């Protein structure tokens, strides 16, 4: 199951979305997207040990978008291939 | 910024405010002086905005009133489960439901009313219920009346909890105004916590309890020997013998092998041929999907965790060149006015209840729902009346928002200001499309009546005369029947049987559903429906738009909501108020919804409901007369209002004679309404003056002066008796006819 | 000065005078701005104390008949998991000297003579050691903080006499208290998923950890 | 026949009630003493003093046309 | 009871308590003496 | 002052002057002073009828179990046949209690008015408090008329607390007959054998 295609997608869907939320490529708690889809910084109040601003909300938020997207890729590829 | 703001002990829990009746209003706190004080005592009882100007105490009053309403509904559900537990034949109906009628009300043998305890079957006497609770409990997997008694006492426990919470959130810890103004958190916890987790919990019930018990009920197993609902959870081999996908044990859920759950989570579609109700593998996949979708939608808005949406930022970015500064201030509308949110919520709940009515005759969700025609007619009719009442109340509280909460300084050049700026165009073009619909539907009915009266059947709008076939509906019904083959692959059958995919489902020798034809008669009555809905929209939207002012009365917002008139000036300003438009839209809701349920009752008694004999022949209740008689008003009076009323008037001396009594008493309440509607206050005031003189002569004058009812109150009493009498007339006629022929 | 999972909203009221004041409050539950009946800064640290001490009696008590049965100090009829011990008579019922419905009435009679006394000391401290109760009402007076009475009965070894010693020992009570709540919640989910007691769940995982984890066992 | 003769007596008595009430409160009443100076068939007297809808004697005739229709029906 | 009995003495409660007693009495007359069309006394 | 709920503040209307006062008024129905004197009078005759009730329920059925007397059970005692019919036993009792409780009705309304015997005016009751009539017919031993008030209050407190145990007992005998269909002495001896199981949850 470790080398199966379900595990490799769901790891990479979660890892890349956490990479996007940490390296300033995705919306997070400490940075907002406007109507022009432009990342502007904000102070949400949440304090962690990350210098970039990644908090406990974003690792639950990007894990969920690692999972909502990741479920659809796995079952999209299951019905197709 | 979203967090809990409450404060402790706002008002002391005392009975000294119970003793003074008009404590909430300053005018009624002086005590009574006329008999109109009693009517303004009830009229201003729930009107919390007229009591105080502070929105915080208003919102606390509304929250504890919600808890009192929840307590009343839980008391009602406790009663209906206690009536199933003690005063029903639910086990007898559950043994075989194709011959025993659902009954859950026993009357007391006192004054001859013991004939109302009729032979419903199963060795039981009582009122045959049409509320659908028996099929609902069969779909819930309820096997014994001990489970009904447990649900009744649990509902009583929850009713005590709602009463305790209503006392708690007004007298011990009541929330402040910014707690209620956290609408993003409220939507996040209603979408995810209420509608998402509620659908998920009912999905878990419909995986563990409803599905195996209802599978055993399709196998002819006696419900006294069916294993109890916790035995499927405990002995999972007993659950695995009915569905082999349970033998894997939650490992395909977390490894995304959801297709291995294809044994019990299916996209079948259609009805169970054993029972005539939707599949619970589809209703469990439905609830799991709307739960994995409402919980996703509940993570949308911004509370206090950074991620989310401020919905003011959603609104204020939605602005267009045809509007300019639109959608701005609507957040300030919907967070500082309870009536605006009440208008939107009432419109969605009423329209949703109409969705419920259509999505239950057409896709019957409960086992043996469709073949019990009394349940189908009563459920559709009840939800149409509730939906029409809630959309008229939506327009009512829209108009109350205009007359009492619309601030014009905060709303400049937005959508609402511009809709008020061209309200003559809206009401005039609505007036044109209403008159056009009225001629092109009802004058088509008058034309059919005239040429059928003049001996010209070829000059009519029939299926044999000039045809008016609904080609868009007849194409959308073919598109929904020929869907599984190409546009919706993964479906075993089609969504509903009323589309055209065959599958003549016969349950108990009675027709559950079949392909519903749509012809010239359906075109005419759907244009009647569109016309009546449009006219109801015309009075109601005219009352919303002209609540502030008019060309007639430019200071109408100062006069209020429940004012009668300005006076006999400007030719007469009678019923200028927005309340009077709600009052007239109540009549147009009667007209609209009554023709809707009349079209429903005749359309499915003629083309759906019936019996199937040998060699596949279908005999309906009124065989094939909707296509030829429902195009004339004489057919509606004759083959519907006279032929089907031949069981509400000769039901006397039988168990259905209370329907005859309430049919006649409903005619009484309707003709009683015409006393209040057609008359006015001053006549009754001078007649009461003569009666007061006769009381002064015999020294029996009350100090509370007898007064005639107010003009707003006289119209309210007249429309209340009109709706009560007419709706009770249709209730009695429906529940006598379709019980008698069902 | 260890601080984890904190926010500027959370440090406005969590100033460090609490025993387990590590700043963990993302939802904002002990806010004194909207203090009410049960969501308030006076009941919530005291709620964590009573839920902590019942879980430390709970996490130790749900594993002690299973550990003592493997080492051979109790009979095997009582060496049973916690769920099949009369608590949930579906998954298992053990015959005591009374049926558990009668034992529940005996429970809330003795809890009602113990937690009603604990209730009214929270609403007013020291107001219970005035009425006569079996000649022992003088010891049941309590301190100002209702979580720690520290009388002749609840501190009958007198451990923690120094104020600096008692305050640092209160940190060890809540941290062992919080671990026990996650243990009982951990005991609850393992009883439904695995269907076997928690000491057998530890012994199954200690042999083959890659084949007896949460992912393999349901 | 007894019961419908009391229906007939109800119809004549209530029509006579509205019509005698219109004829004798024609000049004025305690709600409005100057009904004679407003003519016979005036609409109302305004929403003030509680409400004066159908106060005129023509309106009592109007309300008793429904009662003669019900009576003769 | 200086105000609880005042609420119990209000017009809707006293109408409910009297007509509850009144319909309670007339039903119980109609049980032990039913179908009464002629007063024999 | 002993109180029912030792942390709670006692109510203002229950000042401890009444016998058996322990501050138990959560619903506060004795808040009115005029209704409190009626309810104390209601509690006195409730206490003494239940103690007379408990001596006709639990005393002769204990003698029925021990074989001292062959009296029937208290639930089926009214069903038995006597020399007077039970329908017309009531109207003898109603007439006899229209003089017993109707003359007691005047003492609650007007104190010190029905203390004089109407047939013979020399006979009178030696009583000064409402609900405690005294005299030879009701207090023939004179124990209820003492000079000291602390002993007199405790003896009236002893009367109330003995009463309210029986009001739990006669109500307890009613529900035990509805649930177990067995005499309460036989419910006691069934409970005295195995008290762990023979309870309300024995079903
Ligand atoms: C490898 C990636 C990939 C691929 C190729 C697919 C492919 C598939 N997905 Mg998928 N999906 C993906 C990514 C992808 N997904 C991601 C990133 C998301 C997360 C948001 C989703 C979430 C998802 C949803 C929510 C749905 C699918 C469904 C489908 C099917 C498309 C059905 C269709 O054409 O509807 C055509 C539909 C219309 C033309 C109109 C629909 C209007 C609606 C009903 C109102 C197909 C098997 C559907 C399905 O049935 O799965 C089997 C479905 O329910 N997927
Ligand atoms: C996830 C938490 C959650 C959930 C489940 C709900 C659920 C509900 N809310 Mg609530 N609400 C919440 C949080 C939540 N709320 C938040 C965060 C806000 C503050 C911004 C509000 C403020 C709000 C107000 C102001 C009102 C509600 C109302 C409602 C009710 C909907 C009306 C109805 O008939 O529904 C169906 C009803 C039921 C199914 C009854 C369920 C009742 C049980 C006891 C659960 C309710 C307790 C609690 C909310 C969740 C406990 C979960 C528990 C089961 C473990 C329902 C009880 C309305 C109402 O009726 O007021 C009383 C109302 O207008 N909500
Ligand atoms: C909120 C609803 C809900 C709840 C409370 C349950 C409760 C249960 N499920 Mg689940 N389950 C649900 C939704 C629900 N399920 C849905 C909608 C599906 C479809 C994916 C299933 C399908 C499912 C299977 C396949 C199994 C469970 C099992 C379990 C049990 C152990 C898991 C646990 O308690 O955590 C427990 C009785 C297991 C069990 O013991 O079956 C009774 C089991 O093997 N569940
Ligand atoms: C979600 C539901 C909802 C909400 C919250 C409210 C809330 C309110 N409504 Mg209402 N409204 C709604 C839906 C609702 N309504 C619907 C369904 C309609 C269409 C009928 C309207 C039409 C509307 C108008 C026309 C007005 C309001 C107004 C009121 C306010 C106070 C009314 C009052 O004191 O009660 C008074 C309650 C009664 C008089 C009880 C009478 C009940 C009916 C009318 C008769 C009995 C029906 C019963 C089923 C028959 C039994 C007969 C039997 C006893 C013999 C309050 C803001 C009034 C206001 O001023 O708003 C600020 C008002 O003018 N409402
Ligand atoms: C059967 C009784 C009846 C009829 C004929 C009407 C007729 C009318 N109502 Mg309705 N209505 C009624 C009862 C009636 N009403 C009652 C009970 C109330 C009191 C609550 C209302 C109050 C009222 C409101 C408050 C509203 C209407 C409006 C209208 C118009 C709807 C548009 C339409 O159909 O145009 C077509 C006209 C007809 C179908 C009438 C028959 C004409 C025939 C077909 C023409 C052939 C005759 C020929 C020329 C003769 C030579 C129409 C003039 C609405 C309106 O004026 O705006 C659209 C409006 O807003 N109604
Ligand atoms: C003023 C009109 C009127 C009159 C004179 C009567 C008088 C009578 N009716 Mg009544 N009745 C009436 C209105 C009237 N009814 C109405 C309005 C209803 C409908 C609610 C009924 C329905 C009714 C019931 C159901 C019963 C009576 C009965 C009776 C008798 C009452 C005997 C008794 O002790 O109680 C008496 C002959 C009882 C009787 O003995 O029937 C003859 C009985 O069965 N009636
Ligand atoms: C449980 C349901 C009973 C809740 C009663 C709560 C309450 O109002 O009592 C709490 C009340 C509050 O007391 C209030 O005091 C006011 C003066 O400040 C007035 O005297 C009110 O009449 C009185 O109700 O306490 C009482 O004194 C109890 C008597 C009223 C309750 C009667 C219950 C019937
Ligand atoms: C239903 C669709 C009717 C089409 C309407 C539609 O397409 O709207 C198009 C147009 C959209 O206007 P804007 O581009 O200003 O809209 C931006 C939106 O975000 C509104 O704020 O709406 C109107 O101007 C209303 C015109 C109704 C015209 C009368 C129609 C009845
Ligand atoms: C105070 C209070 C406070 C606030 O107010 C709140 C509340 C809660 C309301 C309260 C409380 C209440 C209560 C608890 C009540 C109850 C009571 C009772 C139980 C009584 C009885 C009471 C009782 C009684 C008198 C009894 C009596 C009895 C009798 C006569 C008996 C008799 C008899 C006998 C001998 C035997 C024989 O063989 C038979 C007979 C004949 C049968
Ligand atoms: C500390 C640190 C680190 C680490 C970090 C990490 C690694 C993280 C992780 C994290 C993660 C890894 C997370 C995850 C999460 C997840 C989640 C959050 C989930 C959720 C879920 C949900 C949302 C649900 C689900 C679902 C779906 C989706 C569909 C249907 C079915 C279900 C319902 C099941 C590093 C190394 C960098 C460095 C040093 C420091
Ligand atoms: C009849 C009528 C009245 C008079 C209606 C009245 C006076 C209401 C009568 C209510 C009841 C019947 C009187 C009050 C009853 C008391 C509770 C006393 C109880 C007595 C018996 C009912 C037991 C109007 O005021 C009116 C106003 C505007 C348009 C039409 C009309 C209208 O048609
Ligand atoms: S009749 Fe009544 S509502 Fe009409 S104008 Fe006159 S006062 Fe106003």
């Amino acid at each position: 199951y470790i080398g199966s295609s379900t595990n490799l997608i769901m790891v990479a869907s979660t890892t890349l979305m956490l990479f996007a939320g940490r390296f300033g490529l995705a919306p997070s708690a400490n940075r907002k997207s406007t109507a022009g889809l432009k990342l502007v910084d904000r102070d949400s109040g949440l304090q962690t040990g990350d210098p970039a601003g990644f908090t406990a909300t974003d690792t639950l938020a990007c894990g969920a978008m690692g999972h909502v997207i990741g479920v659809g890729i796995v079952l999209g590829l299951k019905a197709t291939a | 910024e979203v967090k809990i703001m409450v404060e402790k002990d706002p008002v002391k829990t005392s009975f000294e405010k119970w003793a003074k009746p008009g404590h909430f209003s300053r005018t009624l706190a002086k005590g009574p002086n006329t008999t109109t004080w009693i009517w303004n005592l009830h009229a201003d009882a729930h009107d919390f905005d007229s009591h105080t100007n502070d929105l915080e105490e208003i919102s606390r009053k509304v929250f504890s009133a919600h808890f009192g309403q929840l307590a009343v509904i839980f008391i009602w559900l406790s009663g209906m489960y206690f009536h199933g537990a003690r005063f029903s034949n639910y086990e007898a109906w559950l043994s075989d439901p194709t011959h025993i009628k659902p009954s859950a009300q026993v009357v007391w043998p006192i004054v001859g009313q013991k004939i109302l305890n009729g032979d419903v079957g199963g060795g039981f006497q009582g009122i045959q219920i049409t509320s659908g609770f028996f099929q609902l409990w069969r779909a819930s997997g309820i096997t014994s009346e001990l489970q009904l008694y447990t649900t009744a006492i649990g509902g009583l426990i929850f009713a005590a909890l709602m009463l305790f919470a209503g006392w708690f959130h007004y007298h011990k810890a009541a929330p402040k105004l910014a707690w209620f103004q956290n609408v993003e958190s409220m939507l996040n916890h209603h979408l995810a916590g209420l509608l998402g987790l509620g659908s998920l919990a009912w999905a878990g019930h419909q995986v563990h309890v409803s599905l195996p018990i209802n599978r055993l009920l399709d196998a002819g197993v006696d419900p006294k020997e069916i294993p109890l609902p916790h035995e499927f959870i405990l002995n999972r081999d007993l659950l695995a013998q009915l569905y082999p996908s349970f033998s894997k044990g939650l490992t395909p859920f977390f490894t995304l092998n959801w297709s291995e759950y294809s044994d019990f989570l299916t996209f079948r579609g259609g009805l169970n041929p054993v029972t005539g109700g939707l599949w619970l593998t589809d209703t469990a996949h439905h609830h799991l999907a709307i739960a994995v979708l409402f919980l996703v939608a509940g993570h949308m808005y911004r509370t206090n965790f950074g991620i989310g949406h401020s919905m003011k930022e959603i609104l204020e970015a939605h602005k267009g060149p045809f509007t300019g500064e639109g959608h701005k201030g609507l957040y300030e509308i919907l967070t500082t006015s309870w009536h605006a949110q009440l208008a939107i919520n009432l419109a969605m709940l009423g329209s949703l209840t109409i969705i419920v009515a259509h999505h239950m005759y057409a896709m019957p969700p409960y086992p043996y729902l469709a073949t019990d025609y009394a349940t189908q007619l009563s459920l559709f009719t009840h939800h149409m009346w509730i939906g029409g009442f809630l959309v008229v109340g939506a327009a009512a509280h829209a108009a109350i928002f205009m007359v009492r909460d619309y601030d014009p300084t905060t709303q400049y050049n937005n959508l609402l200001d511009r809709v008020l700026r061209h309200r003559d165009a809206i009401i005039s073009h609505l007036n044109w499309v209403c008159i056009f619909l009225g001629f092109h539907s009802f004058g088509l009915y008058i034309h059919n009546d005239t040429m059928s009266a003049l001996g010209r059947p070829q000059d009519m709008f029939s299926d044999t005369a000039i045809q008016l076939q609904p080609v868009f509906a007849q194409w959308i019904q073919n598109t929904h029947a020929l869907a599984p083959s190409l546009t919706a692959p993964n479906a075993t059958a089609s969504t509903s049987l009323t589309w055209g995919g065959g599958d003549l489902v016969a349950v108990g020798g009675k027709v559950a559903l079949l392909p519903i034809p749509l012809g010239t008669a359906d075109f005419l009555v759907h244009h009647i429906h569109a016309f009546t809905i449009h006219v109801t929209v015309l009075i109601l939207l005219k009352g919303v738009l002209f609540a502030r002012s008019s060309r007639l009365i430019p200071d109408k917002a100062n006069l209020g909501f429940r004012f009668p008139c300005d006076g006999p000036g400007r030719g007469g300003t009678c019923q200028v108020s927005a309340w009077d438009h709600v009052f007239l839209g109540l009549f147009w809701m009667y007209n609209a919804i009554s023709v809707v349920i009349f079209h429903f009752s005749w359309k499915m008694q003629s083309d759906v409901w019936g019996s199937i004999s040998d060699q596949g022949v279908v005999t309906h209740i009124t065989g094939g007369n909707f296509a030829q008689s429902s195009i004339t008003i004489n057919g509606w009076l004759r083959d519907f209002l006279w032929a089907q009323a031949s069981q509400v008037i000769q039901s006397y001396g039988s168990s259905l004679s209370a329907y005859g009594l309430l049919f006649l008493g409903a005619h009484f309440v309707w003709a009683f309404s015409l006393m209040f509607l057609f008359s006015g206050r001053g006549y009754w005031q001078e007649l009461i003056e003569s009666i007061v003189w006769a009381h002064n002569k015999l020294k029996v004058a009350p100090a509370i002066q007898p007064r005639a009812l107010s003009i707003v109150q006289g119209r309210a009493v007249g429309v209340a008796h009109y709706l009560l009498g007419g709706i009770a007339t249709t209730w009695a006629f429906f529940l006598a006819r379709i019980i008698s022929v069902g | 000065r260890s601080l984890i999972f904190a926010s500027k909203q959370s440090l406005s009221y969590l100033d460090g005078t609490l025993p387990g004041d590590y700043g963990f409050d993302p939802l904002g539950l002990m806010d004194p701005e909207g203090a009410g009946g049960f969501i308030d800064p006076q009941w919530l640290p005291y709620a964590e104390i009573i839920n902590g001490r019942f879980a430390m009696l709970g996490a130790a008590g749900a594993i002690a008949p299973e550990v003592l049965g493997r080492i051979g100090l109790i009979p095997q009829e009582t060496a049973i998991p916690w769920f099949q011990s009369g608590v949930i008579p579906p998954v298992g019922n053990y015959s005591y000297w009374a049926d558990p419905y009668t034992l529940f009435v005996l429970e809330m009679a003795l809890m009602g003579f113990a937690e009603h006394r604990r209730a009214q000391d929270y609403y007013k401290p020291g107001s219970m050691g005035k009425q006569y109760f079996l000649g022992l009402e003088k010891f049941l007076g309590g301190s100002g903080n209702p979580a720690y009475p520290g009388g002749p009965i609840f501190n009958f070894l007198g451990f923690g006499k120094n104020e600096k010693e008692l305050q640092e020992l209160k940190v060890k009570e809540v941290k062992n208290g919080r671990l026990a709540m996650m243990a009982v919640l951990g005991y609850f989910t393992q009883a439904i998923f695995t269907g076997v007691g928690p000491f057998q769940n530890l012994l199954d995982h200690l042999a083959d950890p890659v084949h007896n984890n949460v992912l393999t066992n349901l | 026949d007894f019961l419908v003769h009391h229906a007939i007596a109800l119809g004549l008595h209530t029509t006579t009630l509205i019509l005698v009430k219109g004829a004798l409160d024609a000049r004025g009443s305690k709600l409005m003493p100057d009904k004679k100076e407003f003519g016979y068939s005036f609409p109302c007297d305004g929403p003030g003093r509680g409400g004066t809808c159908d106060i005129s004697a023509w309106d009592a005739f109007y309300l008793a046309v429904f009662w003669m229709l019900n009576t003769i029906g | 009871m200086q105000d609880v009995k005042t609420y119990l003495s209000t017009a809707p409660v006293l109408a409910t308590l009297w007509f509850g007693f009144l319909a309670g009495l007339l039903i119980e007359i109609n049980r032990f003496f039913p179908d009464a069309l002629v007063l024999p006394l | 002052r002993p109180l029912w709920f030792p942390g709670s503040q006692p109510p203002e209307w229950l000042d401890g002057s009444l016998p058996g006062d322990f501050g138990f008024d959560p619903l506060g129905l004795g808040s009115d002073p005029e209704l409190l004197k009626w309810f104390v009078q209601a509690e006195l005759v409730h206490c003494r009828w239940a103690m007379l009730g408990a001596a006709g329920i639990f005393i002769p059925e204990a003698l029925t179990k021990a074989g001292i007397l062959n009296t029937p059970s208290w639930t089926v005692a009214g069903d038995q046949q006597y020399f007077t019919d039970a329908t017309t036993l009531f109207v003898i009792e109603i007439i006899l209690f229209a003089w017993a409780e109707g003359r007691r009705w005047a003492d609650i309304i007007n104190p010190g008015c029905v203390n004089v015997d109407p047939v013979f005016p020399n006979n009178k009751l030696t009583g000064t408090d409402v609900g405690y009539p005294g005299g030879l017919w009701f207090d023939p031993l004179g124990w209820g008329q003492t000079g000291d008030a602390a002993k007199l209050k405790d003896l009236r407190t002893r009367e109330i607390k003995n009463g309210r145990l029986a009001m739990l007992a006669v109500l307890g005998a009613v529900v035990q007959a509805n649930y177990t269909h067995t005499g309460p002495i036989d419910n006691l001896l069934a409970h005295l054998a195995d008290p762990g199981h023979n309870t309300i949850f024995a079903l």
